[PDB]
């Protein structure tokens, strides 16, 4: 899970 | 004929329209933006999904801010008379009101302004869809138990 | 005789104003993978706003972040439909  | 109703967009033009997918995965090192692992899965999924809806899909990878603006300008100057709609998918970093080219930001308003009713006449009265996978800031939703 | 120049746009945002948006490096982004699934299942059946509402519920219920960093762990996401459309939108016809 990563953020944009 | 009989009674007619006008509550739904006419979607039986000869073409559904364009689906422009802008897939920004790798960013210029000087920007300090990380690579967006998993975005190719998104782009492939969208290509297949809109292909089966009969959109004319165009995939573009790793565009600078300049290339994004020129691409939208060029597409908005095509003749969409025979097309039912227009779709643009943006996959990139972003913040509120902004999406990133590989070398810097683009105002979302600059992108969508090309398709304004007065600037793209052949899309007048036709649905113009912008699908945006990008951050809109740095807030996090903690959620609440149900 | 005139329509607004801002009429007939729809912005399907992956996340609410001000928020991060989540992307899984293996599976793709929460929003795009839910959007494609609901288009696949419902584009021959539902009006587009109702499809996007199914996307909202799928993202809201089925996803939660996992992180070793307590700042980024156990977080949720709601997408954000912004409609200036003036008619219903069905991808099918006849
Ligand atoms: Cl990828
Ligand atoms: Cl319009």
């Amino acid at each position: 899970d990563e953020v944009d | 004929s009989g009674i007619s109703l006008d509550n739904s967009y006419k979607m039986d033009y000869p073409e559904m329209g364009l689906c422009i997918i802008i897939n920004n995965k790798n960013f210029h090192k000087s920007t300090g933006m990380t690579s967006r692992s998993g975005t190719d899965v998104d782009a492939a999924n969208l290509r297949e999904t809109f292909r089966n809806l009969k959109y004319e899909v165009r995939n573009k990878n790793d565009l600078t801010r300049e290339e994004i603006v020129e691409l939208m300008r060029d597409v908005s100057k095509e003749d969409h008379s025979k097309r039912s709609s227009f779709v643009c998918v943006l996959l990139s970093h972003g913040e509120e009101g902004i999406i990133f080219g590989t070398n810097g930001p683009v105002d979302l308003k600059k992108i969508t302004n090309f398709f304004r009713g007065d600037r793209c006449r052949s899309l007048d009265g036709k649905p113009k869809l912008f699908i945006i996978q990008a951050c809109r800031g740095t807030e996090l939703d903690c959620g609440i138990e149900t | 005789h005139k329509i607004p120049v801002e009429a007939d746009f729809l912005y399907a945002y992956s996340t609410a104003p001000g928020y991060y948006s989540w992307r899984n490096s293996k599976d793709g982004s929460w929003f795009i993978q839910s959007l494609c699934a609901m288009l696949k299942q419902y584009a021959d059946k539902l009006e587009f706003m109702h499809i996007l509402t199914r996307v909202n519920r799928k993202v809201a219920t089925e996803f939660e972040s996992f992180s070793f960093d307590a700042t980024f762990h156990a977080k949720k996401q709601i997408p954000c439909i912004v409609s200036m459309l003036t008619k219903e939108l069905y991808f099918y016809h006849h």
